[PDB]
Formats: structure tokens, C-alpha cells, sequence
RNA sequence: CACAGGUGAUCAGGUAGAGAAUACCAAGGCGCUUGAGAGAACUCUGCUGAAGGAACUAGGCAAAAUGGUACCGUAACUUC
RNA sequence: AAUUCCUUGUCAGGUAAGUUCUGACCUGCACGAAUGGCAUAAUGAUGGCAGCGCUGUCUCCAGCAGAGACUCAGUGAAAU
RNA sequence: UCGAUGUCGGCUCAUCUCAUCCUAGGGCUGAAGCAGGUCCUAAGGGUAUGGCUGUUCGCCAUUUAAAGAGGUACGCGAGCUGGGUUUAGAACGUCGUGAGACAGUUCGGUCCCUAUCUACCGUGGGCGUUGGAAAUUUGAGAGGAUCUGCUCCUAGUACGAGAGGACCAGAGUGGACGAACCUCUGGUGUUCGGGUUGUCACGCCAGUGGCAUUGCCCGGUAGCUACGUUCGGAUGGGAUAACCGCUGAAAGCAUCUAAGCGGGAAGCCCACCUCAAGAUUAGAUUUCCCUAAAGAGCCGUUGAAGACUACGACGUUGAUAGGCAGGGUGUGGAAGUGCAGCGAUGCAUGUAGCUAACCUGUACUAAUUGCUCGUUUGGCUUGACC
């Protein structure tokens, strides 16, 4: 149930030897250095944490130069961390090593992301809601909401009314993507679709949960 | 949205911030020193510099550009008479930005815009 | 070359040879049909009208006039389903895109040969 | 891409000359019909003492499109005319000439004669 | 439109509770020795060891 | 109100143009007494738009479209 | 029918489908001959209906430009 | 309610009920099969586009699995519209001597409000969470999602006189919906490249620039984007509804029920995705630091982050931005010169010149070890341990 993080390096296509061409995404796969193996004696749960990338040392803190010492690994970008079961703790010890061979060509994964953000949208592209008249005598309201509630009964906006409001930026999961290749010595992982997010952002790549 | 974009609108026209940019860079390169808003100092690096960098071999074809986007007879000259020789070897950064506070008019940032190497 | 390292690496390693081909020329593209089960070779020739040069992401749409109405195809230029191409008349245009012979049939939908 | 209220040429030698869209087959709110897709039709010019008489209301396929239909190497195949050919009250192609060419997606079982019958099948 | 009841001069003043006054940043020039504002030239013109006139 | 309104007559440059239309200029006169940023939703005013083309709607409202000169050619009907 | 309630009268045409339209019928609730009858070329920013062209009217909205909206500095209302 | 609660319909946006239209599970059937008919359970999703008419409706056309019945001020005009009704003009029919009138008709006819509170959608600041800090997190809980067609095979088998034609199993391919994304196909692309009309200017020619909607026109990078691409709606677990039971007495029999043991739905609770310790019950783990520390903030360079914020990166021990270098892309053949031509122009030098936002690098310029905030071992009671 453990995956691995990778960087979003923009996408292309695989051409196959029948003649189709599979729209592909590339995921730099950097070394996922183990830093804390939680357990339910410790924790109460069992997960893995890593960390990958790099961060100078001015811009560690001293709390988190302690936390990967311990481990005996360098400072990565970021730190994750991925629920797991006593299957998958087996070989993952105290400053292990977590490479793109986690996955094999032909497995149906599960990437997460941050959403490209929109900013501030309206109801009309954040809930895909119809545009109003164009012409024939409307006013001011073309990409309005419209009506947003109903009279005296029940006289208030309901909980979860769709309007407008900050729109992407979000944490995302695509699901039943496969893995086009691996490959470990240069750090790649070619994945089939879209995977949420702009290039140079964080995606987190597991196993599919649906299977 | 604004992703990947580059450019500035500044409240003008393009043709508007075109000529404005024009007459900014003719302005610095004749005093070689001028006081303008922080916004309008770092965008004109933009159109300033890569005129610089043109000057720095000096030809009819690339004489007559500056001028298609200077219009100033004067500063094509200057340009290419002492601003060329002057940076030949320096790889960009021509002129350097000092902020100078706020204006009294209406508190927009201020800076001042030189160019390196005597200004 | 327009993308990041590593993407480039995917994309080099799919990358077939072709001969060079201007918009304004007249080719002729084999191309992988398959039937049920067996494969042939059917060929399109057309003029070329239009093409972005993308590394692999490069294509390019020919047009003919097949039998009455016009036909334009946007072929996928590393793309096994391309046989081959090759260039029989070619062409001398003032611009990369043939878009205006959309408009035109017969007698003003014609090109001048590069010599 | 066709919807309602959208013209086609026919393509075959029915007597139909223009036909209009009137419904797109196969769903409850069903936009857009491309190659391949059972349309309804009415009849809006027709060849005198034809198969077809001018406004009757039958079915049709769509031979092809000026959207273009999609390759799965990815490549767009474009034509310069909606085009469609009239079916039977089963569905059936009632043609003995096709006129102009028409895609690969027409393969299968019903739509059989249409490919055999076209001048030049892309 | 506009309120049914005039607000207390209470709520009035919670509103008012962001309203700050922004205060610069200062520092002494090296050479001059002057005070001036974070990453801006002194008075004078001087700015991290430079002058402008 | 230092208000986008109204207010009679006179003078009448150039290049195009039938023109006092229109476009760019002359003499002359101006930049319309808050600016600086940013470049969300939404509003206004515009530009472009795949495929379809009135399916919109009370209604083609709005928009789009047409647009010049010369020549050819032009129907029902008519009080000719 | 600018008159007809019953009424979307009936029949014909037009549309895939027409309470509107056109033609006709006459059963004129409740036409009718200078509070003129029936037509009528031309004319109308007149009413109705139908086409070609054309289109962001729409399927279904997307992108872009400018003015606001947002932030800062200055001035500083309104109804309630 | 008349010191004013805006009428019908449409648009937009909904929310609930179940007396259920579809899909799901059943009993009976004048249930052979396929199709139905009734009634029970069931509200999780879904539940058309048009012609006519101001219409709601209704008729009709074509679909669909189906085109549900209702409540919500006959939901919704400080959200839009304004066709009808219902002002003032005018006319017809009719009534009136008349002024005028008509749930008769006809042509025409100003829809204001910058949102204080509640509500809702987003996004912050403060304080608290038994010293403080950097991160990672558990999950009390909350929301989202929940639809369905067709084809093949089983099998032309069961069934049926034939016509026809399955349940239960399995394989695929769609439609509507949603999400993400931009590789592809396209759209746009007003600091990219050209063509070109008029005029003005740069002394003049040449070459360029201003203005005329970006003057017009043809293309087009990045980004954004759909109509493009990819993915999703689970066939699982638990307890149940109707319904069907097993054994079984009350009631020697019978009986699903009283004891006890089962099956059983798109429904409930999990399972999937997102949020989530202000869960004041304020949780957990790993480190770091305490005579202003660990850190945080200000400031600066900024970002597919963004209204302001917040969030992310970087600040010389540096690629954070601009420039610069080299590529790519786009446009399509610069200028100058030469040649051919009377000339317009064509050809060569030369796939040239230019090239936004793209890719990779590079300290040339700008990111000043400056200031501020934040301390000094964290109360007491009890228990275990020491």
C-alpha cells in the first residue's frame, strides 16, 4: 500500500508498434529515503515516512536536520508518508531506499496532486453552471447564479450551495492509471493520463486502490 | 488567470505602453540616470537591455533596427557610438534598479533606474 | 528541445526517419491498413497544407480531392501507422500554412513548382 | 459533429438530395452524431420520381464529417461535406451506389455494403 | 440595500480591529551611517556601500 | 456643479475623396484637476472562434451579414 | 375578419410536427356601403406569417483587449 | 398584511416528500417463453429535444431505461426577463342618447436599490490547545459520488403448435454526468513573423515608425481552454426491508416465531475520493531549543500560488527574477549589395532575418547574516516507579 513522490516533468506519448499513441505523463522519480518507520506499538498505526529531493542547509531547521539525522539521510523537499500494513513493512528499515522499481510495466496505479489554480471563479466554470441569456433584454447578470434559494420557507441559503469561491488547488486523485515504463538508473516512471498538477509539482504515485 | 505570462499592462493601451517604454529607454539612454516607478523600472529592462545588446556589433541592419524601435536618430547614435563599446563584454545586467522610496503625489514605489560602468 | 530533459529522453527514442518535406509539395504517405488480420499499404496523395514541426509531436495535414469532395488528413509524422512518404512534385509557396485552398477547386487551386 | 437542424448532403443513390438532422440516435440527451451514428432524417430536396419523396422522415448514417473523425495514432481525417446515407426502417443501407468516399469506421455488419459500394474507403 | 438597525458603536470597533498602520523597515548605512529604509538608497543616495551622484 | 446636455451667425489649409462624409496631417490649440499597482469572480465596451446554423426567443431582440463605381441583366403587378 | 363567444370551427396548403399564417367554406354570438363597403399600384423606423444569406441568438461557452471591481496613497457621499 | 407581502409564464439555481416514472428486490397472476397486469419493499441515482400557442397545460413529431406525482409565498423579479394580465393612445364588434363600458378582441406602452444583520460560498487575522518550536500524522466527524443503454456469448439452448424466445453466468462497447489534464485534434493567442490600403513623419532615396477597431489580412509560441485526451461511479463486507425459509411449541396436528438457526434490495452502515483535533474530550509520534535560544515574522527576488491574504521557492555558503549564451518554436526568404528586366518585379547572397510567455545553463543586475517578536526548564494533588 506504500508508494513513492515524484516531480511532474510534463507529458508526451508512447507510440505503439500497432500504430496508436498512448498519452503518457513523465514522473522524475528522485531516491525516496526512508525517515521514520511508524508502527502501532509507537504510533498506533503502520506507515512508512520519506523524504526525497534536496534542501540546502540554511533552509533546514534545526528540529528537522535532528529528525533526518537520526535516520542517517540527507534533507529532501518535503516529507510524506504512506499508510501500510505488516506485509509492507518488511524490508523498510531506519534510512532505506524506495526507487521506481516499486512499480512494474502493466500496473494500474493511483496519483495524487495539487490542482493547477484558477483562482477566484465564478458558478459558471467552477459548477459548470448555464450562462443566462446573451441578449433578449437580460441585464446585468449574464454569468450570474441566479436564484439561490426559495422564499420565507425555509428563508435561508441551504449548506453547500454551489457559488463561487477559489477554484483548483486542491489535492486530487486520478485512479486505474497504467504504468507505462519504469525505468531506475535515470529516475523515470512513464504513467498513462493526466495526473493533476502543473510540471515541477509534487505528485504522489501508489498502488490502485481499487484493483 | 495569469499563468506563465509575461508582459505588463500598467492602466495603458499597448500602443500606449509601446511609446512609453520608447520614450523611457531614449530617456536613459541620454542622461543615463532617471527616477521612474518601481513597476515601470523592472519592466523596462526588458526593452532596454536587449537594445544594448544588439549595439554591441555594430552594422547598417542592426543600426537601422534600433532605430525601428527607438525612433531617435540621436540615441541610435549614442547607442551604438559609446553604449556598445561600453558593455561589450559584460553578459546583460546592463543597468541596476535602486528603490528610492514613494512619491509624494500619490505614495506610487520609486526607483531609480542606472546604467552600470559610470551612468 | 522544447521540454524538460527527461521527457526529451521518452521522445527521442521514438523518433523514425523521413525525408524533408516543405508545405506546397505534392507527397504521397503509405499508409498500415489492416483489414481483419492482414496488413497492406494504402497510399494518400495530396498536397501538403500545413505542418508543426513538435519533435515528436510533429504532424502534418495533406490534402487531395477524393473522387468530388476534399479530403485533408493531419498524419502523425513519427507515427508507425506511416509507412513512408516520399516527395514527388515540390512546391513554391509564400507561406508555411495552405489554409486559402479551402476556397479553391480546380484551375486556382494549383502551386508552382521549386526548381 | 452533427445535431438537429443540421444539413447533410446524401451520399448515395437514393434519390435524396439534402437531408436535415432531426434527431441524434442512441441516448436520452445524445448531442452529437459523427461517422458511423444512426441519425433521424427528414428528406429536404429530393431527385424527381425517386426512391425518396421530399419530406419523408427515415434514418440515415453518417458517412462523413467536416469535424473530422479521430485515428487512434491520434491523427484528425477531415472531409469538405457532412455527409449521410439513408437506412431502411431496420436500419439497413437501401443503396446500390455510394457516392464519394468514406471512413474506416464504417466496418462491422450492418454497414457493410456501404464500404463495399464506396468509390475509395479512408 | 442598508441595515434595518443602526450598528452599536461596539460592532463598529470590531470591524475597526485590523485597521494597523504599516511600519517600515530600517537600517544604518555602512558608510554614512545614516538611517533608511530595508533595501532602499538613503536620502543622500547612498545604498549599500554606493553612491548615485 | 469647473455638469458628457442646449446655444444663432461668420472664416473654411493639405493628401485621398463627389463632398462641409471619412482617414491621416497644417496653422492654431489641446492631453478633458486624483494617481500608483494588480491583472480574481462579476459588470460594461470590444476582438476572434471548431462543428452545427435560429435548434435561442413572445419575437432573429442583439449580433453577424450587405455595402463603391462602370457595364450586363432584372419578375408579379401598375394609377404607366 | 384590427369584428367569430362557442373556437385551436371545418377543409386545403406550408412544417417531421403550425392555438400563429395563407386559401376556401358560411353555421355573420355581434360585417355591410361617406361614425362609408370592397379592392388597389406606390408609399410606411406599421401588424402578422414564410424563406435565402448570415451569424455566440443557441448546443456550450472558450480565449483575448480596454474601463471598473481588488490593493496602496489622497479626498470623501447615500438611502436607512 | 391597504403609513405597499409585486400577478401568470419563461430563464437561472434549487431543496424536500413518496401516493415510484426508470433502474433494484419480491408475492399473486387469466405468470409457457418474450413481454406484461396488479400489489408489497424501496427516494441511491436518473428522469429529452422540438412545432404551435404569452401560456402553465394540452395536441403533435422524434426519441428515451424512463420522459413520475407533488410541497417549497401555486420555490426563486433587492437573481434576470417582460410575451399575457392590469394605467394613460388608437380601433373593431357589442351595449349606452351620452360622457363611457366589455373574465371581448387588436396594435403600442420606463421592471430602481453600492448589502448592515442572518444565511451561504470562499479566504484570512487573533487567541487557545498546561514551556516553546519545525515537521509528520490518527480520525470523532462532514461532504462528494451512487445513473443507465446496446452488442456478443451462454443459446437459437430452456420454453413454445408455431411466431418467437430467456433467467442465471461471462466479454466488450456507448450515452448522460463528473474530475483532472494540454501529449494529440482544434479555439484564442492586442510586447511573435509577414502581406497590404490611406495618410503623416523620420532631410531625401532606400528602409522604417505613428494613426486609421490590433487599420485591414494571413499565419502563430507559451498560457488558458473543449468540442480534444485520460480517468471515475466499487459488483466487496455487515445488518436489514418486503418476501421466502429451517426446526418448533402455545394449539398431540399445522405453523417463518413465541425460544433458537438462515436467505434476502440500486435502500442503511462501511468500503472509494476530499476535508477534518476550535474533536475547548483542543489527540498522537519524531526531532530541536531555552541568561531573548530553537524558530517565526518584517524586508527583498518571486511562482502554472494568488482579489488582498494565505501557500510555495530563493536571498551571495545564491539560479529567486530580469538580462545574457546556446537551443527550440513560429513566420517565411531581412537589410545591404549584385544580376536580369524599360519598368512594376523576379533571382542570388541565404531557409535568411526577426522571433512573447518555452527548454537548458550562466552571478552580469537585483535579492544587505539588518531589525522585530519569541527566553531562562514550564503550577498544584494523587498514584506507580525511582
Amino acid at each position: 500500500a506504500i508508494g513513492l513522490v515524484g516531480k511532474k516533468c510534463g507529458m508526451t506519448r508512447v507510440f505503439t508498434e500497432a500504430g496508436a499513441s498512448i498519452p503518457v505523463t513523465v514522473v522524475e522519480i528522485s531516491a525516496n529515503r526512508i525517515t521514520q518507520v511508524k508502527n502501532t506499538d509507537v504510533d498506533g498505526y503502520q506507515a512508512i515516512q520519506v523524504t526525497t529531493g534536496t534542501r540546502r542547509d540554511s533552509r533546514v531547521t534545526a528540529a528537522q536536520k535532528g529528525h533526518f539525522a537520526k535516520a542517517g539521510v540527507a534533507a529532501g523537499r518535503g516529507v510524506w508518508e504512506f499508510r501500510a500494513n505488516d506485509s509492507d513493512l518488511e524490508g523498510r528499515e531506519i534510512g532505506g531506499e524506495i526507487l521506481a522499481d516499486l512499480f512494474e510495466q502493466g500496473q494500474m496505479v493511483d496519483v495524487t496532486g495539487n490542482s493547477k489554480g484558477k483562482g477566484f471563479q465564478g458558478g459558471v466554470k467552477r459548477h459548470n453552471f448555464s450562462m443566462q441569456d446573451a441578449t433578449h433584454g437580460n441585464s446585468v447578470s449574464h454569468r450570474a447564479i441566479g436564484s439561490t434559494g426559495q422564499n420565507q420557507s425555509p428563508g435561508k441559503v441551504f449548506k453547500g450551495k454551489k457559488m463561487p469561491g477559489q477554484m483548483g488547488n486542491k489535492r486530487v486523485t486520478v485512479q486505474g492509471l497504467e504504468v507505462i515504463s519504469v525505468d531506475v538508473e535515470k529516475g523515470l516512471l512513464v504513467i498513462k493520463g493526466a495526473i493533476p498538477g502543473a510540471t515541477g509539482g509534487d505528485v504522489i504515485v501508489r498502488p490502485s486502490v481499487k484493483a | 488567470m495569469r499563468h506563465r505570462k509575461s508582459g505588463v499592462k500598467l492602466g495603458r493601451t499597448s500602443s500606449h505602453r509601446k511609446a512609453m517604454f520608447q520614450n523611457m529607454t531614449n530617456s536613459l539612454f541620454e542622461h543615463e540616470l532617471i527616477k521612474t516607478t518601481l513597476p515601470k523600472a523592472k519592466e523596462l529592462r526588458r526593452v532596454a537591455e536587449p537594445l544594448i545588446t544588439m549595439a554591441k556589433e555594430d552594422s547598417v541592419a542592426n543600426r537601422r533596427l534600433a532605430f525601428s524601435r527607438m525612433r531617435s536618430k540621436t540615441m541610435v547614435g549614442k547607442l551604438f557610438g559609446t553604449l556598445g563599446p561600453r558593455y561589450q563584454n559584460r553578459p546583460g545586467g546592463y543597468l541596476r534598479i535602486v528603490k528610492c522610496g514613494n512619491r509624494d503625489g500619490d505614495n506610487a514605489p520609486m526607483a531609480y533606474v542606472e546604467l552600470v560602468d559610470r551612468d | 528541445s522544447n521540454k524538460h530533459l527527461l521527457v526529451q529522453a521518452v521522445e527521442n527514442a521514438q523518433i523514425i526517419e523521413r525525408p524533408s518535406f516543405g508545405p506546397g509539395d505534392t507527397v504521397v504517405v503509405q499508409v498500415k491498413v489492416r483489414e481483419g488480420e492482414r496488413e497492406r499499404l494504402q497510399a494518400f496523395e495530396g498536397i501538403v497544407i500545413a505542418k508543426r514541426n513538435r519533435g515528436l509531436n510533429s504532424a502534418f495535414t495533406v490534402r487531395k480531392i477524393s473522387s468530388g469532395v476534399g479530403v485533408e488528413r493531419a498524419f502523425q509524422l513519427h507515427s508507425p501507422i506511416i509507412e513512408s512518404i516520399e516527395v514527388k512534385r515540390r512546391g513554391a509557396v509564400r507561406r508555411a500554412k495552405l489554409y486559402y485552398l479551402r476556397e479553391r477547386s480546380g484551375k486556382s487551386a494549383r502551386i508552382r513548382e521549386k526548381l | 459533429m452533427i445535431q438537429v437542424e443540421s444539413m447533410l448532403e446524401v451520399a448515395d443513390n437514393s434519390g435524396a438530395r439534402r437531408v436535415q438532422c432531426i434527431k441524434v440516435l442512441g441516448g436520452s440527451h445524445r448531442r452529437y452524431a459523427s461517422v458511423g451514428d444512426i441519425i433521424k432524417v427528414t428528406v429536404k430536396e429530393a431527385i424527381p420520381r425517386g426512391r425518396v419523396k421530399k419530406g419523408d422522415v427515415m434514418n440515415a448514417v453518417v458517412v462523413r464529417t467536416k469535424k473530422g473523425v479521430r485515428r487512434p495514432d491520434g491523427s484528425v481525417l477531415r472531409f469538405d461535406d457532412n455527409a449521410a446515407v439513408l437506412l431502411n426502417q431496420n436500419k439497413a443501407p437501401i443503396a446500390t451506389r455510394i457516392f464519394g468516399p468514406v471512413t474506416r469506421e464504417l466496418r462491422g455488419d450492418q454497414f457493410m455494403k456501404i464500404v463495399s459500394l464506396a468509390p475509395e474507403v479512408l | 440595500a442598508v441595515q434595518k438597525s443602526r450598528k452599536s458603536r461596539s460592532r463598529r470597533d470590531m470591524r475597526r480591529s485590523h485597521h494597523h498602520m504599516t511600519v517600515a523597515e530600517l537600517s544604518v548605512d555602512a558608510t554614512t551611517g545614516e538611517k533608511h529604509r530595508r533595501h532602499h538608497m538613503t536620502k543622500d543616495g547612498f545604498y549599500r556601500g554606493r553612491q548615485l551622484f
